[PDB]
C-alpha cells in the first residue's frame, strides 16, 4: 500500500493547552518518517516523525512524551500498561500504571487481632432505568 | 439495569442481606432510595471495624482432663489470664461453664492450653 | 478488541473512488464508533472483575499452614514469571489460536499484561490465606488458618470441635484433591471449549470479512 | 458472563456463600481464583 | 452522631464539581446524537 492512514492522536484537552502526542500504531521507531512519506509532509508535521522524544511500545511508536520512572494511576490508556498525563514547566509525560499499595500482614501460629472501635458509611450507587 | 435496580430495592432496602459486597462495601445496615432523572440513587449505610490489636490465642483449653471449646467467641489473652470475647467487637470476660462446652479429653487436639474455668455454681454453695 | 478503516476497506489506494464515496456520509463513522465503544467496554469489564481490592499483599515468607499444602496454587517465582503451575498448563491449553490481512484490519492490545492479572490473583490468594473474609469488608485482621477454617465450618452447620479432631484427615483429603485437579485438566477432552470458542468467533468473522472483497455483487 | 464473574468474585471468593449451588456442589468452604486467557478459572471448595 | 455527619458529607460530596452522574448523562447523549445524525442523512445524494 502506498501510505498508512490514519493515527492516534493524545490530547490534554485544547481548554489546557495545545501541545499532543502521536502514536504509530504497528510501527517501529527507526522506519516510522517512512511509510508516512514524511519528506513530503508539510512543517509542523515533520516535528515529529523523528526528535529526542521518540519511545518503542508493545502498541506502537509514541513521539511527542518522555517517560518518568515513578508510577501513578492511569489517566489516558494509551495500552500495554502505558498510561500517560499531563502534569509538571508543564509538560506530558508517559509512564507505567500502578496496581496499587503496596503491604504485607503478619502470619503466625497464635496470633489474632481484633477491632475495638467501629464507624459508619455511607455511599452512594448510581444506576439507570429507562431511555427516551 | 433495570432488573438490577428492582433486585437491589427488595433486597437492600426492604430487608437486610448477607450477599457480600451486593448492597454496599461493609457489613450491611440498611438502604434509602431516591430519584434521579431516568434513574435512582441508593444511599448504603455500612458497618466498618477500626483499631484493631493483636492477642495470642488458643483453640481449647484443657482443665480436668476435659476440653472446653467456646460457644460463640474466641479465646484470647492479655499475656497474663484468658478470656473469652465476641468476635468482631473486643469484650472480655470470664471463662465460665455458660460460656463453654466441653467434648472429649486432652490428647487429641492441637495447641491446647491449660487455664481453670470456673463455675457459678459452687460460689454459691458454700455449704 | 479490533478496528476498521473506511477508505482503506471500502476503496483500495483509489483517489477517485475515495471522492466518490464522500456521498454517503456518516456511515462508516457511526461504524467506527459503535467499534470504538465495544474496544472501551473489554477493557471496563477485564477491571471489573480483578481490580477489587486496593491494597496488594504479599505472601508470607513461611509456608507451614497447618498441613494444608497449596503450593499448586500459589505463585512460583523460580520460573521467570509468577505463574503458579495451573496456570501454567492453562496457559498452554487455551493457546491454540497480528494478521497477514491488514486491509484496514487491525488487533489492538490489552490494557493489563498478564503479569498484572497474575498480580492481582496472587494478591487475593495472599489476603484470603492469612485473614479471612474480613480483608474484604475491612483491614486485614491476622488469624491461624486452623482456626478459619473452624469459623467456616461453623458456617456450614457443623461444630467446630470436628475439624479440630480430624484436622490431619482434612488436610489430607484438601491437598489429594488439589493434587488431582492437575490432571483432570491435563485430561484431552477440553474442558476449556469456553474459552477457545472466543478466538475461533472473532478469527472466522475476520476471515468471512477479508474474503468478502473478492466479490463482485452482480457487476 | 464478566458481571457473573464479578458476582462470583466477591460473593464466593471474599465470602462464603448461602446461596445453593452457587458457589459450587456441596456446602461452601472457600475458592481460590487462577487467571487465564479471555477468562478465569474457579477452585470450590465444599462439603459431602 | 456519626451517622448525621456522614449524611451531609453525602450531600456535599455530591454537589462536587466533577461528573459524579456521567452514567445518567449518557442516556440523554446518545439519543441526542442518534437523533442528529438521522437528520443529517438526509443531505447525502447516495449515487444521484
Ligand atoms: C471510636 O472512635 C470515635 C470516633 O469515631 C471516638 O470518639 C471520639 O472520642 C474523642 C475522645 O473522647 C473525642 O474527642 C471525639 O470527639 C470523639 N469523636 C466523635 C465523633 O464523637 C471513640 O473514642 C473511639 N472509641 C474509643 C474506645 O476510643
Ligand atoms: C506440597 O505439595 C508438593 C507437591 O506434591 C510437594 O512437592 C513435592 O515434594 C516431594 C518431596 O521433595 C517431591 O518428591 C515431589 O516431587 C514434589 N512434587 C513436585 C510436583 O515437585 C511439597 O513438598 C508439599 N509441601 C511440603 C511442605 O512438603
Ligand atoms: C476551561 O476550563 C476552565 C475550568 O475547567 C474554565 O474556567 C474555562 O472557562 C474554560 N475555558 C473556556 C474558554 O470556557
Ligand atoms: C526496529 O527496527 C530496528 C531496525 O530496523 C530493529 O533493530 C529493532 O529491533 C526494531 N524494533 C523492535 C522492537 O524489534
Ligand atoms: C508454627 O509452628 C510450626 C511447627 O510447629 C513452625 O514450623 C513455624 O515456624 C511456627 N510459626 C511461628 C510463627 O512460630
Ligand atoms: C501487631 O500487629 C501488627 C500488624 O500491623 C504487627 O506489625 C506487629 O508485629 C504485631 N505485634 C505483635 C504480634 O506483637
Ligand atoms: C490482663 O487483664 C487482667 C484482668 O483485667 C489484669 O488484671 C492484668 O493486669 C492484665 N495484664 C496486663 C499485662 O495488662
Ligand atoms: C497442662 O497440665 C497438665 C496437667 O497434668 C500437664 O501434664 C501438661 O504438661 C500441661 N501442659 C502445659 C502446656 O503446661
Amino acid at each position: 500500500p502506498c501510505s498508512f492512514g490514519g493515527v492516534s492522536v493524545i490530547t490534554p484537552g485544547t481548554n489546557t493547552s495545545n501541545q499532543v502526542a502521536v502514536l504509530y500504531q504497528g510501527v517501529n521507531c527507526t522506519e516510522v518518517p517512512v511509510a508516512i512519506h514524511a519528506d513530503q509532509l508539510t512543517p509542523t508535521w515533520r516535528v515529529y516523525s523523528t526528535g529526542s522524544n521518540v519511545f518503542q511500545t508493545r502498541a506502537g511508536c509514541l513521539i511527542g512524551a518522555e517517560y518518568v520512572n515513578n508510577s501513578y494511576e492511569c489517566d489516558i490508556p494509551i495500552g500495554a500498561g502505558i498510561c500517560a498525563s499531563y502534569q509538571t514547566s508543564q509538560s506530558i509525560i508517559a509512564y507505567t500504571m500502578s496496581l496499587g499499595a503496596e503491604n504485607s500482614v503478619a502470619y503466625s501460629n497464635n496470633s489474632i487481632a481484633i477491632p475495638t472501635n467501629f464507624t459508619i458509611s455511607v455511599t452512594t450507587e448510581i444506576l439507570p432505568v429507562s431511555m427516551t | 439495569s433495570a432488573n438490577l435496580a428492582a433486585t437491589k430495592m427488595s433486597e437492600c432496602v426492604l430487608g437486610q442481606s448477607k450477599r457480600v459486597d451486593f448492597c454496599g462495601k461493609g457489613y450491611h445496615l440498611m438502604s434509602f432510595p431516591q430519584s434521579a432523572p431516568h434513574g435512582v440513587v441508593f444511599l448504603h449505610v455500612t458497618y466498618v471495624p477500626a483499631q484493631e490489636k493483636n492477642f495470642t490465642t488458643a483453640p481449647a483449653i484443657c482443665h480436668d482432663g476435659k476440653a472446653h471449646f467456646p460457644r460463640e467467641g474466641v479465646f484470647v489473652s492479655n499475656g497474663t489470664h484468658w478470656f473469652v470475647t465476641q468476635r468482631n467487637f473486643y469484650e472480655p470476660q470470664i471463662i465460665t461453664t455458660d460460656n463453654t462446652f466441653v467434648s472429649g479429653n486432652c490428647d487429641v487436639v492441637i495447641g491446647i492450653v491449660n487455664n481453670t474455668v470456673y463455675d457459678p455454681l459452687q460460689p454459691e454453695l458454700d455449704s | 478488541k479490533t478496528s476498521v478503516d473506511c477508505t482503506m476497506y471500502i476503496c483500495g489506494d483509489s483517489t477517485e473512488c475515495s471522492n466518490l464515496l464522500l456521498q454517503y456520509g456518516s456511515f462508516c463513522t457511526q461504524l467506527k464508533r459503535a467499534l470504538t465503544g465495544i474496544a472501551v467496554e473489554q477493557d471496563k469489564n477485564t477491571q471489573e472483575v480483578f481490580a477489587q481490592v486496593k491494597q496488594i499483599y504479599k505472601t508470607p515468607p513461611i509456608k507451614y499452614f497447618g498441613g494444608f499444602n497449596f503450593s499448586q496454587i500459589l505463585p512460583d517465582p523460580s520460573k521467570p514469571s509468577k505463574r503458579s503451575p495451573i496456570e501454567d498448563l492453562l496457559f498452554n491449553k487455551v493457546t491454540l489460536a497480528c494478521a497477514q490481512k491488514f486491509k484496514g484490519l487491525t488487533v489492538l492490545p490489552p490494557l493489563l499484561t498478564d503479569e498484572m492479572i497474575a498480580q492481582y490473583t496472587s494478591a487475593l490468594l495472599a489476603g484470603t490465606i492469612t485473614s479471612g473474609w474480613t480483608f474484604g469488608a475491612g483491614p486485614a485482621l491476622q488469624i491461624p488458618f486452623p482456626m478459619q477454617m473452624a469459623y467456616r465450618f461453623n458456617g456450614i452447620g457443623v461444630t467446630q470441635n470436628v475439624l479440630y479432631e480430624n484436622q490431619k484427615l482434612i488436610a489430607n483429603q484438601f491437598n489429594s484433591a488439589i493434587g488431582k485437579i492437575q490432571d483432570s485438566l491435563s485430561s484431552t477432552p477440553s474442558a476449556l471449549g469456553k474459552l477457545q470458542d472466543v478466538v475461533n468467533h472473532n478469527a472466522q468473522a475476520l476471515n468471512t470479512l477479508v474474503k468478502q472483497l473478492s466479490s463482485k455483487f452482480g457487476a
